[PDB]
RNA sequence: AGCCAGGAUGUUGGCUUAGAAGCAGCCAUCAUUUAAAGAAAGCGUAAUAGCUCACUGGUCGAGUCGGCCUGCGCGGAAGAU
């Protein structure tokens, strides 16, 4: 989980989702690719 | 080839052993050992193949001679000439195979005094002629003339392609036995000279003042300054994390001037420490390479009464001193390099 | 003290116990004793067929 | 094998006697390679060596440290009938030895090295004495 | 056919059994016997040539028993004896190492046409020629 | 968009090194059977092996996928009675 001001898709399995007004990235392949915008 | 044949026999035996060692699946499980053996196999295989060819040709030469009737001159002659050609190819191919940089050559007098200077001059002339008849370049940086004859110490730089790889075996002591010029009577005298050959290496220095590895402390100076020295942080201190040096400055009333001065002093101290380290390392290396001219520690001997030049490292004597003193010492350095290479292959365990 | 190792070739090195006796080597300044060959950790001169008992070599 | 070295080199008597008085009863064997000068120490397995070291430290008061050494198996070679044995004792002079009982020994370095070095030099190499 | 079990194709010149690194440790870890190829493998070797690499299959079962089948020598080494060249490419466009005549290659394609594919013989000429321009050779008309 | 199937042929290539075989790095990057398949986009082996993707047949059954000109909102956004 990386907290940064710019979250991007890093592989082909990454998905952009918005939960409670926070844009975050989740992918099923690599757990290193999950981020939160903050 | 009296002694090098033993080295090549041992090399062939080790090649066979390492060949066998690669087919048991018990030493192949680990990877570092497998890679080491694989790297060791190549040169061993090539040199062993050539040596076995030479050995079989030699054994054929030994036989087919102890008989009569037929005129066996032609086949024996062709076989021995082809054997000599193959031997020359073998020696050259395992002698060549990096390190070909320029070099510093310095020779100084040892025992003898005024005649060791003359021998040093003669030896320098030999090396200079050798360099000149190689399309190299020799230039003199330091010279100390020796009163009567040559130089008490000469330091010159030789520049070319392949310099250090051929002049690295001349570092040591050279003994001369002859009748000196500064001799009233007709006595024979023994003297020596010391030779040092050192490779050329760069002087890469960098501004190791990267602020990412510095600790900076700012505090109050101590002294008489009134009510302004109390409520101000004018004194500075810099600590260098890698080396560990600390420099503190509170000279002037301005913090920026103190910071600049202390930073400059820290840089100067780092530079001085590094230069001292390099200087002591070079001095120790030169001391170990040079020896101590005492006509008892030596690498080669020159006898002018007999006209014989001999090399004690490989036990090789030759009676062509007049050619050697004329910069034709390629007939002296090649036998050494050969013996210096069979060890390198043999030192793989 | 300093001791002299006689004979051609020795197997001595640092951290080896030896037996020494009297006897001065003249042209060596400071040497005043001699190492007894054939003693605890020094072996006799290899291929020595004369004056064997002085260098601790067994009779072949 | 695990050659020996003790801390104080002058209190070396008790390790030189506590190892001839304890190889007299079949607990240890003391090779001594020809070229260098070591005190390599045989054993048939781990437990016998453990017994040797504990006994040698307790009974005789020898404080030592035992480095490892790369050797697979020893073999007692004894074939003096011919002359080629004399040259074998020279070509392979690097890795021979001398027991307590002065029998030679071809201290090998692997099964492959030994299996080669008795394919040539066709003399006898057995592994038992006495 | 049966999928890959324990076999991959790799073999140096058949001419010598030569239990060298390319052949020994390649199958040494699989077990079996290395010296035994001096007779089993070399039975078919002595007919063809001395010094040509013929790929083989090393199908080996769990019983430490093997069986092998060979093929034609690869086309890359084929254009080494029929081309007079032993070195290779590295700047196949900037420079060239030699010449090959257009009439020479197809007369040897039928040697590899047993396992090479194509509609007909003339089709396979481009395949052997297309690989040739990567080797640095030049077609001679 | 999901879901079935393929994803092949002499590159164990000289080039380079102990091995680099689609996948260390250097040049080239054609041809064959084809409905399609890179002389390779990714993972993985010491090198092999092994697993996906580009592209292509089948099911499905109607819309679907990206830029431009613009209004208002979101994150980036931590201090001391
Ligand atoms: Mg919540
Ligand atoms: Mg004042
Ligand atoms: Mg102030
Ligand atoms: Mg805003
Ligand atoms: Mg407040
Ligand atoms: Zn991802």
């Amino acid at each position: 989980m990386k907290v940064r001001a710019s979250v991007k898709k890093l592989c082909r399995n990454c998905k952009i989702v918005k939960r409670d007004g926070v844009i975050r990235v989740i992918c099923s392949a690599e757990p290193k690719h999950k981020q939160r915008q903050g | 080839k009296p002694s090098i044949v033993a080295k090549l026999e041992a090399l062939h035996e080790r090649h066979e052993e390492v060949q066998a060692l690669l087919g048991d699946a018990q030493t192949i499980a680990d990877q570092e050992r497998f890679r080491a053996l694989s790297r060791e196999y190549a040169q061993l295989s090539d040199v062993s193949r050539c040596f076995t060819d030479w050995q079989q040709v030699q054994e054929d030469i030994e036989t087919a001679q102890m008989m009569l009737d037929d005129p066996e001159m032609r086949e024996m002659a062709q076989d021995e000439l082809r054997e000599a050609k193959e031997k020359s190819e073998q020696l050259e191919q395992q002698l060549q195979v990096d390190d070909e940089r320029n070099a510093f050559l310095e020779v100084r007098a040892g025992t003898g005094g005024d005649e060791a200077a003359l021998f040093a001059g003669d030896l320098f002339r030999m090396y200079s002629r050798y360099a000149e008849a190689r399309r190299w370049r020799v230039e003199i940086m330091s010279a100390s003339e020796g009163e009567h004859g040559g130089y008490k110490e000469i330091i010159a730089k030789i520049s070319g392609d392949g310099v250090y790889g051929r002049l690295k075996f001349e570092s040591g002591g050279h003994r001369v036995q002859r009748v000196p010029a500064t001799e009233s009577q007709g006595r024979i005298h023994t003297s020596a000279c010391t030779v040092a050959v050192m490779p050329e290496l760069p002087d890469a220095e960098l501004p190791d003042i990267n602020p990412a590895d510095l600790r900076i402390d700012t505090f109050r100076s101590s002294g008489a300054g009134g009510q302004h020295v109390n409520t101000t942080d004018s004194a500075i201190r810099i600590t260098h994390l890698p080396t560990g040096i600390v420099v503190e400055c509170q000279d002037e009333r301005s913090q920026h001037k103190n910071k600049a001065k202390a930073l400059s002093v820290l840089g100067a101290r780092i530079h001085a420490a590094e230069m001292a380290k390099r200087q002591q390392a070079e001095a120790s290396t030169r001391r170990n390479l040079l020896g101590s001219g005492d006509r008892s520690d030596r690498n080669r001997t020159y006898n002018f009464p007999q006209g014989r030049v001999t090399d004690h490292r490989i036990n090789l004597t030759l009676y062509r001193l007049d050619e050697v003193m004329e910069g034709k010492l390629d007939m002296l350095i090649e036998p050494i390099i050969q013996e210096h290479q069979a060890d390198q292959l043999a030192a793989l365990s | 003290v300093t001791s002299y190792i006689g004979g051609e070739g020795h197997n001595l090195q640092e951290h080896s116990v030896i037996l020494i006796r009297g006897g001065r080597v003249k042209d060596l300044p400071g040497v005043r004793y001699h190492t007894v060959r054939g003693a605890l950790d020094c072996s006799g001169v290899k291929d020595r067929k004369q004056a064997r008992s002085k260098y601790g070599v067994k009779r072949p | 094998f695990r050659r020996i070295r003790l801390k104080d080199p002058l209190k070396q008597k008790q390790l030189l006697k506590g190892l001839v008085q304890l190889s007299e009863e079949g607990a240890v064997q003391v090779f001594r390679p020809i070229s260098n000068n070591d005190l390599i120490v045989g054993a048939v397995g781990v437990l016998q060596f453990d017994v040797v070291v504990a006994r040698l430290k307790s009974e005789y008061n020898v404080e030592a440290v035992y480095e490892s050494v790369n050797v697979a198996t020893a073999r007692w070679v004894e074939c003096a009938d011919a002359k080629k044995f004399e040259e074998f004792k020279r070509k392979n002079e690097s890795q021979l030895a001398l027991d307590g009982g002065d029998n030679l020994a071809y201290i090998a370095t692997s099964m492959v090295n030994l299996r080669l070095a008795q394919e040539r030099y066709p003399d006898v190499q057995f592994h038992q004495t006495r | 056919a049966k999928k890959v079990q324990a076999y991959v194709k790799l073999q140096v010149a058949a001419g010598m059994a030569n239990p060298s690194p390319p052949v020994g440790p390649a199958l040494g870890q699989q077990g079996v016997n290395i010296m035994e190829f001096c007779k089993a493998f070399n039975a078919k070797t002595d007919s063809i040539e001395k010094g040509l690499p013929i790929p083989v299959v090393i199908t080996v079962y769990a019983d430490r028993s093997f069986t092998f089948v060979t093929k034609t020598p690869p086309a890359a080494v084929l254009l080494k004896k029929a081309a007079g060249i032993k070195s290779g490419s590295g700047k196949p466009n900037k420079d060239k190492v030699g010449k090959i005549s257009r009439a020479q290659l197809q007369e040897i394609a039928q040697t590899k046409a047993a396992d090479m594919t194509g509609a007909d013989i003339e089709a396979m000429t481009r395949s052997i020629e297309g690989t040739a321009r990567s080797m640095g050779l030049v077609v001679e008309d």
